[PDB]
């Protein structure tokens, strides 16, 4: 198959028999709108080869003259008939000779093009096997055949073809797709493109030669669609009332600001002219600069190439004819000085700012034009910044402060960069200081510590966890801002990250720079590629060395960096191969703007279908009591290598765990309290050296080491720490407090405890000192909660106490012997019932997987934070261990700095946002 | 966010509180068998659930009040209903 198109002025379908159709010549698809050129100026915009054919010249020598007018194209044929031409066979033979001189997708397209008016992939999977490439098979595959056409948002799930694109003659998803395509095809504009072809009569502005700037663009040929594209793009023009007149633009905002962008041709001229007429004042020159910038962007992006001449018209005195001078000469004059002097009688002169107010960077923003006196701008070689790795940048001083100077050798690049920069004011974007007019340069603020690339390469020791988070957060902020303004960064690299302050609490740490490969998305752009590049950058921030030293491997395993949960997940989802599955940069920043992202040191998932009821921490390692069966299993989880082991040691479920320490002989014995009431003492060095203490009457529910044993009958048995190693040891004394009322809480700080609904205290003499009844607090929470067992006790100045299956935590003063609602905190920011407490701040682990955080002064909620919590406690870098359930057991190791650091970020972001509020 | 019927159950028939506990739930929770029987005879929702998915049977069998379990079962209750964690009153 092949595509053939009829081009030129005009038989049109009359000569096609020798809008889309099919015709064999080998079968081709013909479109009337190789390429066949029917014969005198419309062929230049069309120029894949074109074949010249006469327009049925049957109306001799005149035909030869007309052919030689343009020819003197691949060949010429005299098909001089509307039908049954003598040379029609010759033309067919020539076309055949010229034409002669994703296969699975092509085969499947026949079934694909069966839509009477997304699901096509299903048709590609029901009746095909290779199409299972899916991601690797549909990167570009249909638009190349003109059937089932698909940054156009309505293209992924969208698939009338070209005849309706019908609007020129005079489903909701289909209508939206048609509107989007018409906007893309430049048939209709979001202000029509075929409005009129005659220039309307214009109003009368100031006509003084000294008052206007005239820029002429001499172009030999008008590219097709040039005027419509220019009309579309000559709309985002601002001097900071657009009385716009449209024709195949009179954009006038004020009597001193207007662009007369028109086209014309003189009688004695065979080429075309594009004229820009602006007022020569402070405001109009900005409009002239913007118009020139837009025209140059149009002729560089849309229509590369095109010999185009640029002239500026100047008059020494009013009332004289305008004299046209090439812009290269004016640029040379502006480089040499600031006056253009008449070669004949050099006494009359005009400043460049009055003639070409875009070569001297004139009318740049008021706070930005460089003052030549204040700045040093000493661009001496070898006085570089970054040893020249940042381009042609050296050091200087603007107003007593060090700055970076970039010399521009060629005015197009400087103006383009300035226009890009003048609308990028963000705390994470390097901000513009000096325009740099006369040396033709650009001066920026200076980062003392070099770029982040240098830091990651060599200075790795000073890069802590909070510094990494701050750098990544600031860069994500910058990328999100760039995409907010529909601006696409090319490739975000560590080299583009400048570090100003290494103080982790500073508002701004990292900035993005672009000083005029491996950090590339699979598809290459689009913002999805930018999110991919940011994922790579965060991979190289979390892994300090990473890929800059030398589908990606897991960062915490390939390089052995400290684990960072909730960042590796972000890297994984950003580096997704499907561009539709990568999160947006806003979402990436929101993921980074997480209180729990920094503090969450470790997250360990235990074997499936395991139940752990209690744990203790050695002082790293953890002992756990498995309760998924009726046998007493003791597990040993190493927090470093995640080496979860387990074994059966008891005949009944292990309910509590404690760790007796004996510095006298350097011993450490874990005591396990089981359901049957057996205290199993095992030396933590080896599991063989084990025995049992005196068996309790009932279940052992709590153990504390000062060794205190709490049973299910309230019989607190006191064991000396040195007699824990004694086999069958009997307690020196037993309080025997309560009844057949479990004693389940024991805390230090005279030390206190809780059994049933009573709180007890006792001193080193080991008898009841204070007894408090906790069922008197039934007017604050109903009896369904107060009358439950007491499961947790903590103490700083008042006893914070938590009861079984109760979302309410009570506070009891230690002196007068007399209220936190977890459901309230959860609802404001899901089971609620309190399962554990811990103290440092107050941490409340509820049954639904939440971990409420409170201060110890006003009980204020900080953060609510696997969907269960079984037990949380401290360990040691002081950290917090939390155990919960999914049943898939869950261990979560946070940094105990969690109450403070998450506050800092809450202020941090805020003050950083303040900077944006000041930058606008 | 509770009604005097809630407090009577502790010490509308299906109105729920912050915890999702309707009078019934609290009656089967504290252990007032007579109150549970009165509530079912008054038109209670023996298939209701709290914010944690528990049913009146769940709380009845969760504390060993098997008489309340029988009273619920005889009054159209479902013995195989599941909670948020999937457990049934038979499991508890
Ligand atoms: C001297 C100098 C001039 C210019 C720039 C600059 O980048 N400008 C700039 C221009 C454009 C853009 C945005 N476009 C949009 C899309 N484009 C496709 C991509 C980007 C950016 C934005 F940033 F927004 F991306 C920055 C930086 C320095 C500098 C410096 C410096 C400062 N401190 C230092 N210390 N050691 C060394 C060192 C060096």
């Amino acid at each position: 198959r092949m595509k053939l198109m009829i081009v030129g002025n005009s038989g049109k379908t009359t000569l096609l028999q020798q809008d889309v159709k099919d015709w064999p010549i080998l079968v081709l698809n013909v479109w009337d709108f190789l390429y066949l050129a029917v014969y005198v100026d419309a062929m230049k915009p069309w120029l894949s080869p074109v074949i010249l054919v006469g327009t049925h010249l049957d109306v001799e020598k005149q035909r030869k003259a007309c052919m030689s007018k343009i020819t003197k194209i691949r060949d010429y044929h005299f098909v001089n008939a509307t039908e049954e031409s003598d040379a029609l066979a010759k033309l067919r033979k020539t076309i055949i000779n010229e034409s002669l001189n994703v296969e699975l997708e092509k085969i499947i397209l026949s079934e694909r093009k069966n839509v009477p008016i997304d699901r096509k992939r299903l048709l590609q999977l029901v009746r095909e096997n290779q199409l299972q490439l899916d991601e690797n098979e549909l990167p570009h595959a249909l638009n190349e055949s003109g059937v089932l056409l698909h940054a156009l948002q309505l293209s992924d799930l969208y698939f009338w073809l070209c005849k309706i694109m019908q609007i020129l003659t005079v489903p909701k998803n289909y209508m939206s797709q048609y509107f989007k395509l018409l906007e893309k095809f430049q048939i209709a504009l979001p202000i029509p493109s075929s409005l009129s072809d005659h220039r309307p009569v214009i109003e009368l502005p100031h006509c003084e030669n000294s008052e206007i700037i005239i820029r002429l663009y001499e172009m030999p040929y008008f590219p097709m669609g040039f005027w419509s594209r220019l009309i579309n793009r000559l709309l985002e023009i601002s001097p900071y009332r657009p009385n716009r007149m449209y024709w195949r633009i009179y954009l006038n905002w004020s009597p001193e600001a207007y662009c007369l962008v028109g086209s014309e041709v003189l009688d004695n001229h065979p080429e075309s002219f594009l004229k820009i007429t602006v007022p020569s004042c402070r405001k109009g020159c900005i409009l002239l600069g913007q118009v020139v910038d837009h025209i140059d962007s149009l002729m560089e992006e849309w229509f590369p190439g095109l010999l185009l001449k640029k002239w500026a018209l100047y008059s020494f005195n009013d009332g004289e004819e305008h004299q046209k001078i090439l812009l290269d000469d004016l640029m040379k004059k502006a480089e040499e000085g600031d006056l253009l002097v008449n070669p004949d009688q050099p006494r009359l002169t005009i400043p460049i700012s009055q003639i070409a107010p875009d070569l001297i960077l004139a009318d740049l923003p008021r706070n930005i034009m460089l003052n030549n006196d204040e700045l040093e701008f000493e661009q001496a070689p070898e006085f570089l910044l970054g040893d020249g790795s940042f381009g042609s940048v050296y050091r200087a001083a603007y107003e007593g402060e060090e700055v970076a100077v970039k010399i521009f050798n060629s005015l197009r690049l400087l103006r383009q960069e300035l226009v890009v920069l003048c609308h990028l004011h963000h705390p994470s974007l390097i901000s513009l200081l000096a325009a740099g007019i006369r040396p033709r340069m650009l001066v920026m603020e200076l980062a003392s510590k070099g770029s982040l690339d240098r830091l990651l390469q060599q200075d790795k020791a000073s890069l802590t966890r909070t510094l990494q988070h701050r750098i990544a957060l600031h860069v994500a902020d910058g990328l999100r801002y760039l995409h907010s303004a529909m601006i696409i960064y090319r490739d975000l690299k560590p080299h583009n990250v400048l570090l100003f302050t290494l103080y982790p609490n500073a508002a701004i740490i990292a900035k993005i720079a672009d000083y005029g490969p491996g950090f590339r998305a699979p598809e290459v752009y689009n913002q999805q590629a930018d999110v991919y590049s940011f994922g790579l950058l965060l991979y190289d921030i979390l892994t300090t060395g990473g890929r800059i030293v030398e589908k990606l491997p897991d960062p915490v395993k390939e390089y052995g960096c400290a684990p960072w949960p909730m960042v590796e997940k972000l890297i994984k989802q950003c580096l997704k191969e499907n561009p539709q599955e990568r999160p947006t940069s806003a979402q990436v920043f929101d993921i980074l703007n997480s209180a729990e992202l920094v503090c969450l040191t470790r997250r360990i998932l235990l074997p499936k279908n395991v139940i752990v009821e209690c744990m203790v921490a050695t002082h790293a390692s953890i002992w756990l009591g498995c309760g998924h069966t009726d046998r007493g299993q003791l597990s040993f989880l190493d927090l470093n290598t995640e080496g979860y082991t387990s074994e059966e040691v008891a005949d009944s479920r292990i309910l509590c765990l404690a760790l007796v320490h004996l510095p006298v002989e350097k011993e450490s014995w874990i005591v396990s309290g089981t359901q049957s009431g057996t205290l199993l003492v095992i030396n933590t060095e080896d599991g063989k050296k084990r025995h049992t203490l005196e068996k309790m009457t009932d279940s052992v529910t709590c153990l504390y080491c000062n060794l205190l044993v709490g049973t299910a009958d309230g019989k607190l048995a006191i064991f000396e720490d040195k007699t824990v190693k004694l086999k069958g040891a009997a307690p020196l004394k037993i309080l025997n407090i309560g009844n057949v009322t479990p004693l389940m809480c024991l805390s230090e700080s005279v030390m206190w405890g809780g059994c049933g609904t009573k709180i007890f205290s006792f001193s080193n003499d080991f008898t009841i000192q204070k007894l408090i009844e906790t069922r008197t607090s039934q007017l604050f929470s109903y009896a369904a909660f107060s009358d439950s067992n007491i499961i947790t006790v903590v103490v700083d100045t008042a006893l914070y106490i938590a009861k079984q299956n109760s979302p309410v935590v009570e506070v009891w003063d230690k002196k007068t012997e007399k209220l936190i609602d977890c459901v309230h905190f959860l609802r404001e920011v899901y089971s609620g019932r309190v399962k554990t407490l811990c103290l440092q701040a107050l941490w409340i682990g509820t049954g639904g997987g939440h971990i409420l955080l409170l201060d110890l002064s006003t009980r204020r909620l900080i953060r609510v934070i696997c969907n269960s919590v079984r037990v949380m406690m401290t360990a040691q870098k002081n950290v917090m261990l939390v155990l919960g359930y999914n049943i898939q057991s869950c261990l979560t190791v946070w940094d105990i700095n969690l109450p403070h650091e998450v506050q800092n970020l809450e202020k941090h972001i805020e003050v950083r946002k303040e900077l944006a509020e000041k930058m606008r | 966010g509770v009604t005097p019927l809630h407090l009577a159950a502790d010490s509308d028939v299906n109105a729920w509180d912050h915890y999702g506990f309707t009078p019934l739930h609290l009656a089967a929770h504290v252990g007032h068998l007579e109150i549970v029987e009165v509530l079912l005879k008054a038109g209670a929702d023996v298939n209701a659930q709290d914010h944690a998915g528990w049913t009146p049977l769940h709380l009845a069998a969760l504390y060993g009040h098997l008489e309340i379990v029988e009273v619920l079962l005889k009054h159209g209750a479902d013995v195989n209903a599941q909670d948020m964690w999937g457990e049934t009153p038979f499991d508890l």
